[PDB]
This record gives C-alpha cells, sequence and structure tokens, in this order.
C-alpha cells in the first residue's frame, strides 16, 4: 500500500477534507500536521480500549521517539480507509468545517467493517453450567464418574 | 484350609443379568431412571434460583 505512515494518514484525511491537497493549490502546514497526528493518536487510543475495543494493529508511538510523524502506523490494508476517513471527520471541526455526507457514511461503514471480524471472533458461547448432568450416553464420562459438567 | 461342602459357599442373586460381548452386565431398576431424575433435579434447582 502507498499509505504507510501516520503522515500519510494525515495527508489523506486533509485531502478528503479539502484543506490541503493537490486537487487545490494548498500545501499541508506543519502545525496542521502535528495537531492532526495528536488527534489520530487520541482517537486510536480511544478505539483500542487497552485491548477490549477495536483491534487494528496500530502501533502506539512511545515518548522516546521525538517525531510521532513518520512512523509506520502498522495498520492492515483493510483498516487504512476507515482510519483516515474517521480522522478526517474528527479533525474537521479544527478548521470550523463540516465533513461531507459521503465522508460521514464512509467513516461509519469503515468502522463497522473494522469491528466485524472481532465481533465474529468474540461471539462465543458460554460453557455448560456446573449443574448439568453429562448424560449416560457418554460412556467414557459415565464410567469415569464425570456425571456433571465443570462450569465457569 | 479345606472347608466343608462341594460348592463355593457364596450364593449370588441377580436382577437383569446377561452377557453382551463375553462381558457380564447386571442391572437393577435405577440405572435407566438416572438421567431423567438428574434432569428433573437440575430443572427444579434452576426454578428455585
Amino acid at each position: 500500500m502507498q499509505i504507510k505512515t501516520k503522515g500519510d494518514l494525515v495527508r489523506a484525511a486533509l485531502r478528503k477534507l479539502g484543506v490541503a491537497s493537490d486537487a487545490t493549490l494548498t500545501d499541508v502546514e506543519p502545525q496542521s500536521m502535528q495537531d492532526a497526528v495528536d488527534d489520530l493518536e487520541a482517537m486510536m487510543a480511544e478505539w483500542y480500549q487497552d485491548g477490549k475495543g477495536i483491534i487494528t494493529g496500530y502501533v502506539f508511538s512511545d515518548d522516546e521517539n521525538p517525531p510521532a510523524e513518520g512512523d509506520d502506523h502498522g495498520l492492515r490494508s483493510s483498516a487504512v480507509s476507515a482510519v483516515f476517513h474517521n480522522l478526517a471527520c474528527r479533525i474537521a471541526p479544527d478548521y470550523a468545517l463540516e465533513a461531507t455526507a459521503k465522508i460521514i457514511a464512509t467513516a461509519k461503514y469503515g468502522k463497522e467493517l473494522l469491528y466485524k471480524q472481532t465481533a465474529i471472533s468474540r461471539a462465543k458461547r458460554a460453557p455448560y453450567p456446573s449443574r448439568m448432568p453429562t448424560g449416560s450416553g457418554n460412556s467414557f464420562a459415565n464410567l469415569n464418574e464425570w456425571h456433571y459438567f465443570p462450569g465457569e | 484350609q479345606l472347608i466343608a461342602g462341594e460348592h463355593i459357599p457364596i450364593v449370588p442373586v441377580f436382577g437383569e443379568w446377561g452377557f453382551v460381548e463375553d462381558k457380564e452386565v447386571y442391572e437393577g431398576v435405577v440405572r435407566l431412571t438416572k438421567d431423567g431424575q438428574r434432569l428433573r433435579n437440575m430443572i427444579m434447582s434452576f426454578n428455585a434460583d
């Protein structure tokens, strides 16, 4: 993929917003880069609730690295579109703008697609209760005297 | 120690007795009710909870 860094994500978000791209004659400004990078880090940290939220493979920059811009985000190719569309939506109010309806719809669709596989994985059935019989059809358990399920 | 008699002095009594595959099986009246009784007890416990 061409989008490989947080800077690429920010450039894509700004281009979608129309703030700074080659479709216009505007060039991205460093203060508009840093603020959006901080916004992206905050949004990804909110999404990834220490592993209990959306899983993306995003790499969280540590304080030891001075420039957060330039490091690889680590996202899969299937998450980049969702991430940068939602980033554009989130950083639109900075310039007192409003993201367009197509951008909002794409952000919603991308977030749902991001969580789809994790939802399928997490849709797991609970084990048998501790008060069920194992049934006499299970000869092995019947002979071993495993007459009831463990539980938990 | 030689004991009196011609036969072993132990007398067995069986219920439903037979051989399945050269393997003895004896059954009373409680073996087949166990699953239903356990299910009934479990359901009553669930209802009390």
